[PDB]
């Protein structure tokens, strides 16, 4: 299979630091730009950042600019991108999903749902 | 809630008990079973005849029961059916909508089939007439791109869609007999094993699902790829198929183990696959890529049986004659090349 | 999220259906494909050049 | 016998000849943002197609839209729908099939964003970084119109999409940036001058002139 | 063998470079295209120019004289000029197909088609036709003057000594107006190409440069100096020395040579000159 199996997240204070891996299986890592994909309660799914296979290309959502960064591990096969001085308009659904085609620029990722190539997410929630 | 939780967590038990099931039956590989065989060594294939005549790129072809006449489908809007062996027209037949996305002949040889980017399925009778085509039925309960369709024998007809969904058509009722549901990216092909009986069906969620035409329900799903699956064909025997992939593969899937046998790709491709098919005995796996070329697999020994060069432009249909005299192949470069 | 269950409970119907199979050993299906392959080798008309006669795009 | 065969190809063939010219008359356009549209401006054919009958999964059939003129590309100048909107664009810019198409981009819905940025409703400097240093560009033409406030926004998503459009796309791509929300009939013309320029850019470079 | 081998060559280099051209857009489909059936009738009039009249010139330059007979050598020089001139005009053709489509693209596309060129391509080669093969079989080119007397009636005589009225007429309904519509047409092109600097970004603006005037740049250095020759020699024959019309005339056959080495840059005629230069 494809599973993308995410980690971190919970519950943490405005303002605090929280992290969150997502582990790669049944594909190379070092041939698929990843990238994460947000959904706030009610509201849809939002791009937050992507990556390039050699972790150089690198862009940011710009609500999380200068606060988020994004940062691969291709030995390990594990995605990490970190929280920084989190607001309460930031509790979603952080997913971490795959570019579909292999050695590619461009990605059409975010989907309501129905995209295999994400995973099941963990749901960070800053409320205090 | 944690209702989805511990159903996601028993779907999870599930998925680990398949896959130590298929590591049990794992006692030997395709490589080493097949390595005693004497290579096929290089092939050489030429081009015999192309076939010019149309505009715009060409997407999908299926050549007939006789091995005589090929139907083309272009993005012009046209549905040109040729004569290979004398290289002339039949018949032109001009699209309602300009978008096809694939085409089928009738075995019976008197119906042919199109779709694309207009969720219908338009089904054109090419006997009854007195010299004309004519849509004889339109089949619209898709809610997604068409991009394939097989007749079964003369009025059963297989359509994967975009929708996510496949179903049976039944041609004279103009109705959705059944549905095939249970994928989850946009189904891209499908091949029907021969003396129809269930068909394969490969989508963009990296998976191939094995589907039953009666029962209505999948039996195996076959998820060995990495990126999403753009072509698919049988093997002749029936309990095997190959499927291509965007994830520069061609992986050869067995019914009766539920396991790939053999992986065919090399380290100095890097494009996807846009169609494959076999040859008449199963030895040859023909895959066009996008490396402009279709490069040719020995489907026992994994090794280039010889690299087949040719159109300009990239190669998105390839089929082979079902008595196997030749193979054709068309491109987005508006051409159709037959090569033996 | 009901739809979300609901869909997560066809995946585990479907996945128990597809657990209780009978499977053949990999061996004996390679050897099979291999016996077929080489049984209508002959009949090939792409393992073997066809003779210019026989071959009708010629 | 043959004869028949042959008659029926030449007739084909004649048929196709005139289907050769009318295919080639005709201009296909893409619109993506917002099933066929044709429309004649000085007496040439025009092919708009929406292809919003389809899913949100896009990345399979727009790799059947290659042969079209331009992909003309609306967006809402007003969840973070305008992310949305680059990242698709970045999509079509950077794409392997779709690397040879132009596109006609539409800032639609200007009057709509224009009467929201009239008071702090949701600042663009608190939702996109790096607004507070941008200013208007000095080879601008504002016009007169509202505060110059606005300006200074309106054409800062010009400038965000055009910064995509000048990254790559070597001398295949072109972006061709409007500002139009308000229905004045102009807008087709618009892209007459903008379809104009894509094929007389296609010809240029062509002929290695470029 | 001096001549043997700086005459020898260029011959051959206009067969190999022309009929190489022919063969490539002939065989592959993808240069089948509408503009370059113009490029066959350039490469045809260029491939019938290197094996009907560059031999035989090279053997009327070293033996001294012709040796082939007066209706040879007037058959030979009909030759001559009616590939100069088709030459000349399918150059002129290439250009006016180039500006329509530029100046006017959905016209072009929509006006010009595969029976329209041929059209043109057939009243092209009748035009070079007419002016070439009618007006020389009539002796309309034979002067009065005593030295031209002479040759006329020699065999091993094949010098092309002509009236002033043939000298004006041929010459400028040859190269002169050729030579004004494409000056007038790659102009309008490059001031079209030059608007075409709006590209946004803040030899990309000499490129216009470099690909206009290297047509005009062959076509002017090899071709100007004859018909200059042919106009300067009509009104006074004295000044211009016949080994300078000759040397000038080669300068011409040069463009049968140069021409698909200029027309023929294109990635698509590449990929399948590869491809033809194979010889496996
Ligand atoms: C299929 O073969 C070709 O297309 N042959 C090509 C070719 O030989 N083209 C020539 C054309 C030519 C040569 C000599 C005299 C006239 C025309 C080019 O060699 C011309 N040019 C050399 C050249 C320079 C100046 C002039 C010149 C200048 C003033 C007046 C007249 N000519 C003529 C030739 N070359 C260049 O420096 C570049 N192209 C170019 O100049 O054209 C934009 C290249 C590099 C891309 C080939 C290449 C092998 C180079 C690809
Ligand atoms: C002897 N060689 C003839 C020369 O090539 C030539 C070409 C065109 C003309 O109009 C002409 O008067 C002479």
């Amino acid at each position: 299979q494809v599973q993308l199996q995410e980690s971190g997240g919970g519950l943490v204070q405005p303002g605090g630091s929280l992290r969150l891996s997502c582990a790669a299986s049944g594909f190379t890592f070092s041939n698929y730009k990843m990238n994460w994909v947000r959904q706030a309660p009610g509201k849809g799914l939002e791009w937050v950042s992507d990556i390039s296979q050699s972790g150089a290309s690198i862009s940011y959502t710009g609500s999380v600019k200068g606060r988020f960064t994004i940062s691969r591990d291709n030995a390990k096969n594990t995605l990490y991108l970190q929280m920084n001085s989190l607001k309460p308009e930031d509790t979603a659904v952080y997913y971490c999903a795959r570019c579909p085609a292999p050695f590619t620029r461009d990605c059409f990722d975010v989907t309501s749902t129905t995209y295999a190539y994400r995973g099941q997410g963990t749901q960070v929630t800053v409320s205090s | 809630q944690s209702e989805l939780d511990q159903l996601r967590q028993e779907a999870e038990q599930l998925k680990n008990q398949i896959r130590d099931a298929r590591k049990a039956c794992a006692d030997a590989t395709l490589s080493q079973i097949t390595n005693n065989i004497d290579p096929v060594g290089r092939i050489q294939m030429r081009t015999r005849r192309t076939l010019r005549g149309h505009l715009a790129k060409i997407y999908a072809m299926h050549w007939g029961t006789d091995s005589r006449l090929l139907v083309s489908a272009s993005q012009d809007g046209k549905l040109i059916i040729w004569d290979s062996y004398t290289t002339n027209k039949v018949h032109a037949i001009p699209l309602r909508s300009s978008w096809v996305m694939t085409c089928a002949y009738a075995p019976s040889g008197n119906y042919v089939a199109c779709g694309g980017l207009d969720n219908i399925c338009s089904i054109y009778n090419l006997k009854t007439r007195e010299g004309n085509v004519r849509v004889s039925r339109e089949l619209a309960g898709h809610t997604g791109y068409l991009s394939c369709c097989r007749f079964l024998d003369d009025n059963q007809i297989v359509t994967s869609s975009g929708d996510t969904t496949c179903a049976l058509w039944d041609i004279e009722t103009g109705q959705q007999t059944t549905t095939f549901t249970g994928h989850t990216g946009d189904v891209m092909s499908l091949s029907l094993a021969p003396d129809t009986r269930l068909f394969v069906s490969g989508a963009c969620d990296a998976s191939a699902k094995l589907w039953d035409v009666r029962e209505g329900m999948c039996r195996q799903t076959f998820t060995g790829h990495e990126s999403d699956i753009n072509a698919i064909c049988f093997f002749p025997n029936g309990n095997a198929f190959a499927t291509g992939s965007d994830d520069a593969t061609c992986r050869l899937f067995d019914l009766r183990a539920d396991q790939e046998l053999m992986t065919y790709s090399h380290d100095n491709i890097i494009c996807g696959i846009t169609s494959v098919s076999f040859s008449k005995s199963g030895r040859l796996l023909l895959a066009g890529y996008d490396d402009f070329n279709c490069n040719v697999w020995d489907a026992l020994k994994a090794d280039r049986a010889g690299v087949l060069a040719g159109h300009d432009n990239r190669v998105s249909c390839l089929g082979v004659t079902d008595d196997g005299m030749a193979v054709a192949t068309g491109s987005w470069d508006s051409f159709l090349k037959i090569w033996n | 999220n009901t739809a979300s269950i609901a869909q997560a409970r066809k995946l585990v119907e479907q996945l128990k259906m597809e657990a209780n199979i009978d499977r053949i050993k990999v061996s004996k299906a390679a050897a099979d494909l291999m016996a077929y392959c080489e049984a209508h080798a002959k009949e090939d008309p792409l393992l073997t050049p066809v003779p210019a006669s026989e071959n009708p795009f010629r | 016998e043959e004869k028949a065969q042959r008659e029926a190809n030449k007739k084909i063939e004649k048929q196709l000849q005139k289907d050769k010219q009318v295919y080639r008359a005709t201009h296909r356009l893409l619109l993506l943002g917002a099933f066929e549209t044709k429309f004649q401006v000085d007496k040439v054919n025009f092919h708009m197609f929406d292809v919003g009958g389809q899913r949100d999964e896009r990345r399979k059939w727009i790799q059947c839209f290659n042969d079209v003129t331009a992909i003309i590309f609306v967006v809402a100048s007003s969840t973070n729908r305008l992310q949305e909107a680059l990242n698709l664009f970045k999509s079509i810019w950077n794409n392997r099939w779709l690397r040879t198409i132009s596109v006609i981009l539409f800032l639609n819905k200007q009057d709509l964003l224009a009467e929201k940025v009239l008071a702090g409703k949701s600042k663009i400097e608190d939702y996109f970084p790096e607004f507070a240093r941008y200013t208007t560009p000095e080879d601008a033409t504002p016009e007169p119109g509202e505060d110059p406030r606005v300006t200074r926004a309106k054409y800062f998503i010009r400038d965000e999409f055009l910064r995509i459009s000048t990254a790559s796309g070597d001398g295949r791509h072109y972006c061709y940036p409007h500002f139009t929300c308000a229905v004045d009939t102009e807008n087709i013309r618009r892209v007459f001058n903008d379809c104009r320029d894509i094929i007389q850019r296609m010809h240029l470079r062509q002929y290695e002139l470029l | 063998a001096g001549m043997g081998l700086l005459m020898a060559l260029i011959v051959l280099l206009i067969v190999a470079g022309n009929v190489l051209v022919i063969v490539a857009i002939a065989k592959t489909p993808r240069l089948q295209t509408l503009t370059n059936l113009f490029i066959m009738s350039l490469a045809s009039a260029d491939l019938v120019m290197g094996l009907l009249v560059v031999p035989f010139g090279a053997t009327i330059v070293v033996w001294g004289r012709w040796e082939y007979g007066s209706f040879f050598c007037e058959l030979w020089t009909s030759v001559d000029v009616l590939c100069v001139t088709a030459s000349i005009e399918t150059l002129c053709v290439i250009a006016l197909d180039r500006y329509l489509a530029i100046t006017s693209p959905f016209r072009y596309q929509s006006l010009l088609t595969r029976a329209r060129a041929r059209g043109l391509v057939c009243t092209v080669w009748a035009i070079s036709a007419l002016v070439s093969f009618l007006p020389i079989l009539m002796h309309w080119w034979r002067a009065e003057s005593d030295e031209a007397r002479r040759c006329y009636n020699d065999p091993k005589c094949c010098d092309f000594v002509t009236n002033r009225a043939y000298a004006i007429a041929s010459s400028v309904v040859s190269f002169y107006v050729p030579l004004c519509i494409m000056a007038f047409v790659y102009l309008r092109v490059f001031r079209e190409a030059q608007k075409q600097v709006k590209k946004i970004d803040s030899l990309r603006e000499q490129k216009a440069l470099k690909t206009l005037g290297i047509i005009m740049g062959v076509f002017t250095l090899c071709w100007l100096p004859f018909f200059l020759a042919n106009v300067v020699k009509a009104f006074h024959r004295e000044l211009v020395p016949d080994r300078l019309f000759v040397f000038f005339n080669w300068l011409g056959y040069a463009n049968s040579a140069f021409n698909p080495i200029i027309y023929c840059r294109s990635p698509d005629f590449r990929k399948a000159f590869q491809g033809l230069l194979c010889c496996a």
